[PDB]
DNA sequence: GTGGCCTTATTAAATGACTTCTCAACCTTCAC
DNA sequence: GTGAAGGTTCTCTTCAGTATTAATAAGGCCACTG
RNA sequence: AGCGCCGCAAUUCAUGCUGCUUGCAGCCUCUGAAUUUUGUUAAAUGAGGGUUAGUUUGACUGUAUAAAUACAGUCUUGCUUUCUGACCCUGGUAGCUGCUCACCCUGAUGCUGCUGUCAAUAGACAGGAUAGGUGCGCUCCCAGCAAUAAGGGCGCGGAUGUACUGCUGUAGUGGCUACUGAAUCACCCCCGAUCAAGGGGGAACCCUCCAAAAGGUGGGUUGAAAGGAGAAGUCAUUUAAUAAGG
């Protein structure tokens, strides 16, 4: 062993509005974990691959968030802030993006999936629901490694000027 | 199980059939629907669920003001009475189901609390395992019904040592065990109980009895709504879809005639047996039956004529006919419904009333029951009830002069055990219990004899017809069929074979296993395994052992038990219930089932 | 089934402009024609569960489109449902 | 043999099964 | 005045439920190492 | 290949057989059990759809008997089912209507798979359950297709505030309605009934019997079984739609 070392893992700081799908994707990339791997590591199994698609029948339970809060050092109350608050309706399929936010903070925001959200009040821009250059839909936020459209390679920060 | 049904087609000219159809479909079934609706809204409905019992008269009281409502007013008195009986039996059924399910949920919730692992039992007792093992040995030596006695002992003994010792003693099947607890087999056994509690909790969200709307007005108005109106949200549109997919009820509720003399039999000049019903004597229906049942319908006339010749000095309490159901059977093709559908009468008879010796059995059963009633029962109408009961008790002594057939005599020491299994539906052992020897085994193949090929046919058709339905569903084709009638045929062939063997060896009884609810056991066992194998993957869990779970849901152990009970009662062979051992082959299970039922006689 | 002439007449009547062929208003007008004809069919053909499967799809499709239009503009939405005769 | 992937819910229908409940009877009244 | 239709009561259900002996399993592709 | 089924063969055996001693010891012809192989000119299974109020599986009484049942007489009705035979089909003519498809890749409990005339394209005509693979069969496998499982890729047009949409034809494939074609049967034919209805006439084989070379009275027979039903709830499987779940 390395003497006086504590068993450790690569951590990531969650951004102020980062979605759980985006967060788990970064944590998985930081540790080169497959989606099945993190679920086995937390012991919740295949559930992680389901959450990364925003498939929330059922929602992330107290048990499973506290389980993920054992391998991720982020506490379960902060993990619950990566999800819609109680009774806020959300949509999983059309993945959406502000772009002007992504130039400031490279994360998907869970509020971009709310059924009540359509503009960024900070930027006063209509949030995108597909790539404005090539019309390809955005991939699940767990897969936003490159920070660009997977088809035409336009960076999300440039898509800010193609909004509203 | 001496009650059986015999049936016949009822034939009449069209205006009689049309008049009856309109009474049933336009008045009687709407009345039943209204009674079901009002009864499900009654302020005592929630306390009826707690008792599990309906008040004896509440349906009759609700029907009284409806008998003169313009929606329902046009019916004979016995059709209102029939509607009352339909509704009353529906809720007697439904409240009995809910009551037992609730007791099951409460019982297993207590078991989940008192199912503690030895690691938990060490902390919760504060004693070493050997110390609680000794304390369990004492508590067993006092409780020496043992299971219930330990469940009784657990509740009020707040002493956590004895309480834990009872928990340890119950975990092992009411006995001591030296061997160590396999922690994963315990965790699985705990998980099974949680699944069972959850599945019981879900079954207790049963719907109230839905009725039969024959107009389907709700479907058409929902169609007009959903096509011309914006849905306020997804939940309204889903409720619209759920209505639009609901299939229409074609047929009214049958009529029920609980008074056997409300069917009045006659023979027309063309020599055919005829019947008319109280309140509808102008509608003569002609009996069209198989000869294999004709002797019953002839008996109904002879019983009626006997009591008329004696000026009612006989009792209809010994009439072979018990009650009738009047049913429309769905016809193939097209027409007006009174022409398309075939009117059918189902008569309950008690098979014992065929013979004179069996009638004497029923007479004593009637006399004891009525003498008990008259003694315990002691208003003007309640005194009239006593007088009718006393008239019955007097008149059942008058004989109908029925065919004499000496009752079956079976040796008390000879038993037939019937092992029931998923792979081998029945296996029998004839045991001479005082000798402790098997007189005969028979396999499933020997029981079916020349019919044994039907058993492979059933398996083959169940596969084939399921796949043809699966293919037909994707086309929205109506041609969806199944093997239920072949399965019923097989169970009746087995029942006759088992009883014939019992007669041949002069067995005193047939022993059948208390299987319990095999489907909920298997379903919770497999789910507990699958949740370990496919953690967090529901579809993987549901695919796991899917065909075994299907096979267990098709296993017709209840239908086979029922067929055996009926055939044994018609020959006067006693049915006994025993515990089927899990060890051994179907032959050994049948032997030990038989011998345990003998030893369990006390 | 729908004729090309009735189809193109729906396009022309609900178009936002002469080359608009796919705005949500045109889509709900197309679906409203289909739903009206199929409702008349199912009133007569209750056992046509194959065709009933289509209705539940078509009603859902129009429900999603109208909900989309309504939160673009209640003025356009209310005007549109009034023209189509939808409550 | 390790490892990744595999979404989950409701309601209706068909089929196969399971369970529960029921299976009176004498008397009165008005009609030829 | 024999037959038809119609009336009437039948109670209480604080009881029944909860334990074993359990079977080898019931998962199938792909790729990738060892 | 895999899986299910079928028989075959083999071993062991008792629910089989043999014996005196009636509880035991042999044996493996019969009748069965335990699943062990194996697919053979074998023996068994075998799933395209449809067709009868079809026949037999009855009731009572007497006689016999150890039950089981059997014989004789009288009566008989047609219900709901399970098989075995035999027979008929591969449908037609108008309407209504769903789903599917820009294109490409993958290929699903996807679709299709017979014979033989003709026939380059196209299918038609006549046969017909012998219907792709094995003993038989599958959702497996083979071959073609695959838009009508899921996914993935990627055009121009509309729309772009979360909805999505067009590329889509005498098109492919389902469903519903009306009318309509064949068997509409139990040894065969013909004429009828179908909420009642049966009638006529034959063919084989066997009894009964003139005293008889010969045919012919009086009848019989020509495949079997099973039955407790209604009502209400529930579970499981599958299919379809919807939703992203208070
Ligand atoms: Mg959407
Ligand atoms: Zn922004
Ligand atoms: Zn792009």
């Amino acid at each position: 062993e390395a003497p006086d070392v504590k068993p450790w893992l690569f951590l990531i700081k969650p951004y102020e509005g980062e979605s759980l799908s985006h967060f788990l994707g970064r944590f998985r990339r930081a540790n080169h974990l497959s989606a099945s791997g993190l679920g086995t590591l937390a012991g919740i199994g295949a559930i992680v691959a389901r959450w990364e698609r925003f498939h929330f029948n059922p929602r992330p339970s107290q048990q499973e968030l506290e389980a993920i809060a054992s391998v991720v050092e982020v506490d379960a109350q902060r993990l619950a802030q990566m999800l819609p608050p109680a009774g806020v309706g959300m949509q999983h399929e059309p993945i959406r993006l502000c772009g002007a936010c992504y130039a400031e903070s490279p994360c998907h925001r869970i509020e971009w999936q709310y059924k009540s959200v359509w503009k960024c009040d900070r930027h006063q821009l209509k949030i995108l629901a597909k790539c404005p250059n090539c019309q390809a839909p955005f991939k699940m936020p767990a897969l936003w490694e490159d920070g660009c459209c997977h088809r035409c390679r336009m960076p999300f920060a440039e898509m800010a000027k193609l909004q509203k | 199980s001496s009650q059986i049904t015999i049936q016949a087609r009822l034939i009449s000219f069209e205006s009689n059939r049309q008049q009856l159809w309109k009474l049933m479909a336009d008045l009687n079934t709407p009345l039943i629907n209204e009674l079901l609706c009002q009864l499900g809204q009654h302020p005592d409905f929630e306390k009826w669920q707690q008792k599990g019992k309906l008040p004896s008269t509440v349906v009759s009281q609700l029907c009284q003001p409806l008998k003169t409502d313009p929606r329902f007013a046009g019916q004979p008195s016995r059709l209102y009475m029939s509607a009352i009986h339909i509704v009353d039996y529906i809720y007697k059924s439904w409240l009995a189901i809910q009551k037992r399910l609730q007791q099951q949920l409460d019982g297993k919730t207590r078991w989940l609390e008192m199912l503690n692992s030895d690691a938990e039992l060490v902390e919760l007792s504060g004693d070493t395992l050997e110390a609680i093992r000794v304390k369990a040995a004492e508590i067993l030596a006092i409780a020496m019904s043992l299971s219930k006695t330990l469940f009784d002992a657990y509740q009020e003994t707040e002493d956590i040592k004895s309480r834990s010792a009872i928990s340890y003693l119950l975990k092992n099947g009411c006995k001591l065990t030296d061997k160590e607890e396999d922690s994963e087999k315990f965790a699985k056994r705990r998980r099974q109980v949680e699944i069972q509690i959850q599945r019981l909790t879900e079954k207790l969200i049963s719907r109230m009895p839905k009725g039969r709307d024959l107009t389907n007005a709700k479907w058409l108005e929902t169609l007009l709504t959903a096509t011309t109106t914006v849905a306020e949200d997804n939940a309204q549109a889903k409720r619209w879809q759920d209505i639009l997919l609901t299939r229409s009820s074609s047929l009214p509720f049958p009529l029920v005639f609980e008074t056997n003399e409300d069917m009045v039999w006659s023979k027309n000049q063309k020599g055919r047996l005829c019947v008319h019903f109280n309140g509808l004597s102008d509608l003569i229906f002609e009996v069209y039956c198989g000869n294999r049942q004709l002797h019953w319908f002839q008996r109904f006339l002879e019983d009626q004529q006997t009591k008329r010749k004696s000026k009612n000095q006989h009792s209809s309490g010994l009439f072979t006919l018990r009650n009738g159901h009047l049913v429309w059977l769905e016809g193939e093709g097209k027409g007006e419904p009174w022409n398309l559908h075939h009117l059918t009468l189902y008569c309950c008879v008690d098979n014992r009333l065929w013979t004179e010796e069996g009638t004497e059995i029923v007479r004593q059963e009637k006399a004891d029951e009525i003498t008990k009633f008259i003694t315990n029962m002691k208003s003007d109408t309640q005194q009239a009830l006593i007088q009718r009961k006393q008239s019955t008790l007097t008149r059942i002594n008058n004989s109908f002069e029925r065919p004499s057939q000496p009752l079956y005599q079976g040796q008390s020491h000879i038993l037939v055990g019937v092992s029931l299994g998923l792979e081998k539906p029945a296996t029998v052992a004839v045991v001479d219990a005082i000798a402790n020897k098997v007189l005969a085994y028979r396999s499933i193949k020997q029981l079916l004899g020349d019919n044994y090929e039907l058993l492979n046919r059933q398996r083959r058709q169940q596969q084939y017809l399921s796949h043809e339905r699966h293919k037909a569903q994707k086309n929205f084709s109506p041609n969806q069929f199944g093997a239920s009638e072949l399965g019923q045929h097989i169970d009746r062939l087995l029942a006759k074979a088992i009883v014939a063997l019992a007669r041949t060896y002069k067995a005193g009884s047939i022993v059948l296993p208390k299987l319990g609810d095999m489907r909920e056991v298997v379903q919770s066992e497999i789910q507990a395994i699958a949740e370990q194998k496919f953690p967090g993957y529901i579809e993987g869990q549901q695919k796991y052992a899917k065909q075994y779970r299907v096979n267990v849901h098709r296993w017709s152990y209840g239908r086979l038990i029922q067929s055996i009970q009926s055939k044994a009662a018609q020959t006067g062979i006693v049915i006994e219930e025993g515990k089927q051992p899990i060890r051994g082959s179907p032959h050994d299970k049948a032997k030990e089932l038989a011998l345990s039922a003998y030893n369990l006689r006390l | 089934a729908l004729t090309q002439e009735r189809k193109q007449e729906i396009i022309v009547n609900y178009q936002v402009h002469e080359t608009d062929t796919g705005s949500a208003d045109v889509q709900v007008a197309m679906l409203t024609e289909r739903i009206n004809r199929l409702s008349l069919h199912l009133q007569a053909n209750k056992k046509d569960h194959s065709s009933r499967r289509g209705l539940l799809k078509l009603i859902g499709q129009r429900k999603r489109l109208l909900a989309y239009i309504q939160k673009d503009s209640r003025e356009k939405y209310q005007a549109l449902i009034g023209r189509l005769g939808i409550r």
